[PDB]
């Protein structure tokens, strides 16, 4: 029982660090360097980022951590808490002697009943409507810089993600990552930027015989014996007479000279995923190599193609009128701590976008959540028939952290409060009756936009328990390879 | 300033101890005598006057309340409370670079404002039943475990009511307060009469006596010296049974003269006789009397022998010889009560015996003790209720009042003295931030909402320990009297001014 | 100092969690005057284990009062009372006040005593028969001298039944306890009056007289001086010489001697005859009154019998045999719980199913109350639930099974409304089986004054904080 009672120090610990790190009150840390620097952030996915552990078991919350964070960009810190908080009640592991097959049991069986629970008091949302959207949304714009362009981030973070949305195909699949490139253009301001509905690539100008502004480009995908390829490979290209020459792989310095000859565009070093972007943009084809081009290779349907010096850098605009299952995203700032603070909230609002979009589905946050879920557990173990329903208690008296160190990170009496939540729970309907992050008394979420989508807790109720019976299915350390 | 800083830590420890057991809400603590007994109080005189402190200079404060509780009889925990916060709100400016000196200053005309703030809000309300109950309801409920409340309320308040009229002083001499074992603790209720430890104890005895003429005397009525020019002087055991039969000549003879005593007064039917003999008795005499309806009590206390003098009316009989009918009392009922294993004497019903009886029951030991501190610290509680005309609200209700006037004061003797009276504004204040602890809510949030009660009238505001809202004293009959509260601030900055100007700490042996 | 306190408590619950029940361990108990004791009982372990600690001294002092009104629920004390201070740790870490608990267990103390009355399944019926008392005493005596419990429920009950007819006189004092060096609990045997294992001393075997005295031709004489006053019943404290046996003999005075001091003043208060220190004066005011002394022979063993043929006779004795005077003294320990299991039925006879059965089905209620009373003492409440099922969990740990599905099975029982189920006594089983059919049945009135002394005890260390030593 060593080894299961050291996984229990080894992660309550790791919670007490981020356990104040919760909510709009988050609490700041001081993590000392070994140059005597100090970094003042609040942020628990940073802060456990750099701190070194010397346990394995606390190793693994990290790893956990960082997989949620390209899930969802937040909710991360609860995620930890709740599976150190599973994790605490030592009674049922050593003192009550139960194996840990038996609380592991007890755990699985209580997550189905967690999910129906969640679902219970759930609420459909108008995706059509803009406004409906600002309420859920905004949860991430306060207590921003963003806050003075909320309607501008609202307009980017939710327009860009139906741009990746492709709802033909019955799945309905939303990667960020692919079709969601997020990029930079150096001068104006947050105001000026905007959500390019097409394909921009980053790729500078090198020489200066190239069309810089045309209406209806023409896009193609793709001593002596030396140069004898050189201007043959650039001799087929010509005879679609394109204006821009997309190459993926890097272009010699010699086929570059038929491309300055032409007074086109050169373009290089460009992804697969990038192509197939241009190709449903302006319906051209990926052809192996030059040689073997045909008619439908060009840029018919494109909007325009320029590569003009915005902000002392030049920046290929191939959009068009079209959303081709991708989108791009044009960030204006005047310093670069600007466009570091658009760059990075933005991303916490446009992954909020995407939990609705697959489902649209909220849950009551504010410890609204957890106390919906909690009751409904207490009153199933007076009547589950089995020496796990002890266990399912915990849970039920574990989940109350979440609200515990909102009203604590406030400074009010949690302990008056708490009690006093569960009452309303317990006479009045779950879907109300919250609590507020920033006053700390009681209210109800239907008035207050603390909704929170269904896909973060679904995952993290998912990882919090899958957490604990990892922890827990371990009884030695092997050391060898 | 380093003699300061010893003496000022020093009050700081001694706040952090005494402060969890202001209230009912709060907790105790132990005394561990090391011979075997234990005790539990939260009287602040207790943990000072009996208990050893580690300190020299928190000894000193010690001897404060233990004169503070001779005067008032309630408030010692608040006082040291209030000598905590002062001294570590004058380290606040100690540290600036201020003399001890101009703060004793701010004191003292702080000290005079207040007093003259007691003298507004002081309310001088009939003392009668109902509201000598709200009072004694203040005293007994931190002495008790939240039960014995209106048990014991009902009884010192009726106490102190049966033993003052035509304008007469209060005696605290007048109550005799007795403990009877093998009971519970919810069965202390009052005696109109005296209880008597030991009384009659023979099979012909009376049961209960309705009327009887309560006889007093002084008398030895067992084996005494020889009482003419003799002694005792034998040669065997059976002549020293020859001696028995002259010396016992002085001590039978004088029995059959309390007999010629009862046929001569109220010698019918329907009629008593007791005697209340301070000396042994012999069974001889217990059997001859016994017969005779005549009830021979012995084995008395000094001081019972003073009071029964009082109950009956019959005047102190040093000898038998001397016996006449003048020195003959009356009284009512009188029977013997039985214990589980003991039996006690029950003079109940007297004529005018000036002199009531508080008989505790308990089943305990350690927890008896617990109930005599209270009944002496709520008998005196309501004591200077009546003596003093005038009442103030409880509920820390003139503390918060009080910081109102202080910080809407100028002085008009010198500026720099102005920061003392700030000093004892917050000092003022730690009472409802202690209550709130010992509650169990937040110290600040239970200050706001009695500081922020604000009208356009005279409104009493005070500290709600059930819920923590702002309580208007008056109307939940919560009561002090007015002379702790001015014997409170007349005594904290006595204290005060002689620490804080102590400059130096030389070891005199 | 809350904290050091609560764990101190803790010590003092594993040194009974095990003693309780039928399947309870033994202690190896060794007297401070160097003498070795094995036994089971918790009144005698803490008789003997000084405890120093000053916050478990309240709950020895609360098993002081276990005595007075009530016989038994000792284990109670100690059990329940460790179990709500165990769990009290729970609720101040989580940052609940020491008051809102004290204040929370005084509500719940009330609330057990409205439900204790309706788990009271049957009543003793009081028809003064042997097979009444030993049916439902086959509780008590168990858990004390376990797998005796045939002959000891029947001794008993013959002792018991013949002071009921004298109602309002029935105590534990009627019913006394002597013991003899024999093979074992065969030979045991119930007799009326007192009886003493030494024999007489004397030639009489048989005499009627009413005075007895309780204390070479000179020592003649002063044995005639006995018989002068008109006693034939001699009482020699200490050993008696070979001239004055004899003497006795001569004018038919039956000689007695009682070396053991409580033999001397247990005589004291039932015939009168005082001991008085000279060698036999002769002194009549201070001698007894009996209605025949006469010798017995029972269990092949003489024993000095004082039957009082002419009064109405309520003081019982019960002969005891057993080699080994340390097991006897576990008998002894068995008679005196059972002689007061029946003294507190007396009064109004309530009876509630043992076995960890009252204690689920009172902690369901009160926990189903918790849930439906809000307020900040609703966390006090449901601990004090939750602390009741701590004494299913001494007897499963006692009986080798485990605890958690114990608890589990005495649930869902009750989730059922099968009442009157408790725990089975046996180590291969880990079911349960009904109370009321195999006839465990506890005293209301002891569960009466036990809940409310653990919840007293618990209270009166809670509102203590921090120890302070003093001097007068
Ligand atoms: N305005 C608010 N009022 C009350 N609770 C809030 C509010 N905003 C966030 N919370 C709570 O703070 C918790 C953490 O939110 P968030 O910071 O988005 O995740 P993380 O702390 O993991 O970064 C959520 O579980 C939510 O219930
Ligand atoms: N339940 C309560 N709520 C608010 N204030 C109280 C309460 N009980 C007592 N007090 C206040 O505490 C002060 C001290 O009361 P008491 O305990 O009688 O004296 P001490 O604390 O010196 O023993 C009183 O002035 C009274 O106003
Ligand atoms: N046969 C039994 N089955 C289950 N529990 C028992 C049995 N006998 C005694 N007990 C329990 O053990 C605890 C101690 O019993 P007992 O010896 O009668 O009282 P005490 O230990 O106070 O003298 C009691 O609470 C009782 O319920």
């Amino acid at each position: 029982r060593k080894v299961q009672s050291g996984n229990i120090n080894a992660a309550k610990t790791i919670a007490d660090i981020i356990r104040t790190c919760l909510g709009p009150k988050s609490m700041m840390k001081m993590l000392l360097d070994p140059m005597g620097g100090i970094v003042m952030t609040n942020d628990g996915n940073a802060i456990l980022r750099e701190i070194q552990v010397q346990h394995p078991a606390a190793k693994s919350m990290i790893e956990i951590s960082r997989t949620q964070d390209e899930e969802v960009g937040d909710g991360t810190t609860s995620v930890i808490i709740l599976a150190g908080e599973m994790l605490s009640v030592a009674e049922h592991f050593l003192e009550q002697q139960m194996h840990p097959t038996v609380v592991i049991s007890a755990y699985r069986k209580a997550l189905d009943d967690m999910i129906s629970t969640l679902k219970k008091i759930s609420i459909p949302v108008d995706i059509s409507d803009s406004d409906m959207m600002l309420n859920i949304i905004n949860s991430s714009i306060t207590t921003k810089a963003i806050s003075r362009w909320s309607s501008l981030a609202c307009n980017i973070a939710l327009d860009a993600v139906k741009m990746v949305q492709f709802e033909e195909n019955g799945r309905k699949e939303i990667d960020i990552k692919k079709y969601a490139r997020v990029e930079k253009i150096p001068g104006g301001i947050i105001e000026d930027s905007c959500v390019l509905r097409g394909v921009m690539i980053n790729k500078d100008v090198t020489h200066p015989r190239m069309r810089r502004y045309i209406k209806n480009p023409r896009i193609v995908l793709l001593l002596q014996m030396e140069e004898e390829y050189i201007q043959q490979l650039c001799e087929d290209i010509i005879q679609l007479k394109p204006d821009v020459v997309i190459t993926e792989k890097g272009i010699s310095d010699l086929a570059q000279h038929y491309l300055m000859r032409a007074n086109i565009t050169a373009i290089r070093r460009v992804r697969k995923t990038d192509n197939n972007r241009i190709a449903r943009a302006c319906g051209a084809r990926i052809v192996s190599r030059p040689e073997e081009l045909r008619e439908d290779d060009v840029g018919t349907g494109a909007g325009l193609l320029e590569i003009k010096k915005i902000g002392d850098e030049y920046f290929t605009f191939i959009t068009d009128c079209k959303d081709p299952k991708a989108c791009t995203i044009l960030l204006r700032g005047a310093s670069k701590e600007i466009l570091s603070e658009v760059e990075r909230n933005l991303q916490d609002a446009m992954q909020v976008c995407r939990n609705v979009l697959l489902d649209p589905q909220l849950v009551p946050g504010g410890g609204a959540s957890e106390m919906a879920v909690a009751h409904a557990l207490t009153e199933k173990s007076k009547a589950m028939t089995g020496v796990e329903q002890w266990p399912y208690r915990a849970v039920a008296q574990a989940l109350e952290v979440i609200p515990r160190t909102l009203i604590q990170n406030c400074g009010a009496s949690t302990i008056r409060l708490l009690t006093s939540l569960r009452a309303k729970h317990t006479q009045e309907n779950c879907e109300t009756w919250g609590v507020n992050g920033e006053t700390g008394t009681l209210v109800d979420m239907k008035e207050l936009g603390i909704w929170e989508p269904l896909a973060v807790k679904l995952q993290t109720y998912k990882t919090a328990v899958e957490t604990a019976v990892l922890l827990l299915r371990i009884d030695d350390i092997v050391s060898g390879h | 300033q380093a003699a300061l800083a010893v003496n000022i830590s020093a009050a700081r420890g001694l706040q952090d101890v005494l402060r969890t057991n202001l209230g009912p809400k709060g907790t105790m603590k132990m005394l561990v005598s090391g011979a075997g007994d234990i005790k539990l109080t939260k009287d602040g005189n207790v943990l000072l006057h009996e208990m050893q402190i580690q300190h020299p200079t928190a000894s000193l404060i010690a001897k404060v309340a233990t004169a503070q509780d001779d005067i008032t009889g309630d408030g010692t925990t608040s006082n040291v409370l209030i000598i905590g916060e002062l001294l570590k709100q004058a380290d606040l400016y100690i540290s600036e670079g201020l003399h001890p000196r101009i703060i004793t200053e701010g004191f003292e005309a702080a000290k005079e404002k207040a007093l003259q703030f007691l003298e507004e809000v002081k309310v001088s309300r009939e003392m009668d039943r109902e509201t000598l109950i709200d009072v004694a309801r203040t005293s007994l409920r931190t002495k008790v475990h939240a039960e014995l409340a209106d048990v014991l309320t009902e009884a010192v308040v009726d106490s102190i009511l049966a033993i003052k009229k035509q304008d007469e002083p209060i005696d605290l001499f007048m109550i005799e307060i007795m403990e009877m074992k093998h009971k519970s603790e919810t069965d202390t209720s009052l005696i109109r009469g005296l209880v008597l430890d030991h009384g009659a104890r023979h099979p012909d005895m009376k049961k209960r006596v309705e009327d009887a003429y309560i006889l007093t005397c002084n008398v030895s009525l067992e084996y005494e010296k020889t009482e003419v020019n003799s002694g005792f002087f034998y040669k065997s055991a059976e002549e020293r049974e020859k001696l028995v039969k002259a010396e016992r000549k002085f001590i039978e003879d004088r029995v059959k003269k309390i007999i010629e005593l009862k046929r001569k007064v109220c010698g019918d039917s329907d009629k008593g006789f007791v005697v209340i003999n301070q000396k042994g008795i012999d069974p001889f005499s217990l059997d001859a009397l016994s017969k005779e309806g005549i009830v021979a009590l012995r084995r008395a206390k000094r001081r019972n022998m003073e009071r029964l003098t009082l109950a009956c009316g019959g005047v102190a009989l040093n000898s038998f010889d001397d016996l006449s009918p003048d020195c003959l009392g009356h009284a009512g009922l009188v029977y013997e009560y039985t214990l589980g294993e003991e039996k006690f004497t029950f003079i109940e019903k007297c004529n005018n015996p000036r002199s009531v009886t508080l008989l505790i029951k308990g089943p305990n030991k350690h927890t008896l003790t617990q109930i005599k501190d209270a009944v002496r610290d709520g008998l005196r509680a309501v004591k200077n209720a009546i003596d003093d005309g005038c009442v103030v609200p409880g509920a820390g209700a003139v503390e918060v009042a009080m910081a109102e006037a202080l910080i809407k004061h100028k002085p008009s003797v010198k500026g720099r003295a102005q920061l003392g009276v700030q000093a004892f504004a917050d000092a003022l204040l730690i009472i409802p931030k202690v209550l709130a602890q010992n509650s169990g809510f937040d110290l600040q949030e239970t200050l706001v909402k009695i500081q922020a009660e604000h009208s356009e009238s005279g409104q009493l505001v005070g500290v709600d320990l059930n819920t923590g809202e702002p309580m208007v004293a008056a109307e939940v009959g919560v009561w002090d009297n007015y002379c702790v509260k001015k014997q409170l601030l007349h005594s904290c900055t006595v204290i005060a001014t002689n620490i804080l100007l102590v400059d130096e700490i030389m070891r005199a042996g | 100092a809350v904290y050091r306190n609560i764990q101190a408590c803790k010590e003092l619950a594993q040194t009974t969690r095990t003693a309780y029940g039928p399947n309870g361990m033994n202690k190896m108990v060794i007297n401070h005057l160097e003498k070795l004791f094995v036994t089971n009982d918790a009144a005698t372990i803490l008789r003997e284990l000084e405890v120093q600690h000053p916050a478990a001294k309240m709950i020895v002092m609360a098993s002081h009062m276990q005595e007075q009104e009530v016989g038994d629920g000792t284990n109670f004390v100690l059990v329940f009372a460790g179990a709500l201070l165990e769990l009290a740790e729970e609720l101040l870490r989580i940052g609940l006040s020491v008051s809102e608990v004290i204040e929370g267990y005084e509500i719940a103390c009330r609330k057990a005593h409205e439900i204790l009355p309706n788990l009271v399944c049957c009543s003793a019926k009081n028809l003064r028969d042997i097979d009444e008392v030993s049916s439902l005493l086959r509780t008590s005596i168990m858990s004390k001298q376990y797998g005796n419990e045939v002959f000891l429920a029947k001794l008993i009950a013959q002792a018991c039944v013949s002071i009921f007819p004298d109602s309002g006189h029935f105590n534990v004092d009627n019913i006394r306890v002597c013991k003899i060096l024999g093979s074992g609990i065969s030979s045991s045997s119930v007799l009326h009056g007192m009886v003493f294992k030494k024999e007489t001393e004397g030639d009489v075997t048989s005499v009627k007289d009413a005075k007895i005295a309780v204390y070479e031709n000179l020592m003649d004489a002063q044995v005639k001086a006995i018989a002068d006053t008109g006693a034939n019943v001699v009482v020699t404290g200490g050993k008696v010489a070979d001239m004055a046996l004899h003497y006795a003999n001569k004018y038919n005075i039956m000689l007695v001697r009682l070396n053991s001091k409580w033999d001397l003043r247990r005589l004291c208060k039932t015939v009168g005859a005082t001991a008085l220190p000279r060698l036999t004066p002769p002194v009549l005011e201070e001698m007894g009154h009996c209605d025949s002394v006469y010798l017995s022979e029972v269990g092949d063993t003489q024993v000095v019998v004082f039957k009082h043929e002419k009064e109405d006779g309520a003081i019982s004795t019960i002969v005891l045999r057993g080699s080994t005077d340390n097991l006897m003294d576990d008998i002894e320990r068995a008679v005196d719980d059972g002689v007061n299991t029946f003294k507190v039925l007396t009064r109004d006879k309530r009876l509630v199913p043992g076995g960890g059965a009252t204690e689920i089905e009172l902690a369901k209620q009160i926990t189903s109350y918790g849930e439906t009373c809000p307020g900040l003492e609703q966390y006090a409440i449901k601990k004090f639930a939750e602390a009741f099922e701590a004494i299913p969990r001494a007897l499963a740990e006692n009986s080798g099974v485990k605890a958690n599905e114990v608890i589990s099975k005495l649930y869902a029982v009750h989730q059922e409304g099968n009442k009157n189920v408790g725990l089975d006594i046996e180590a291969e089983v880990p079911a349960v089986k009904d109370m009321l059919e195999a006839g465990i049945l506890d005293t209301y009135l002891g569960k009466y004054w036990a809940i409310k002394l653990a919840t007293n005890a618990a209270v009166t260390v809670l509102r203590v904080d921090q120890i302070i030593m003093a001097k007068p």
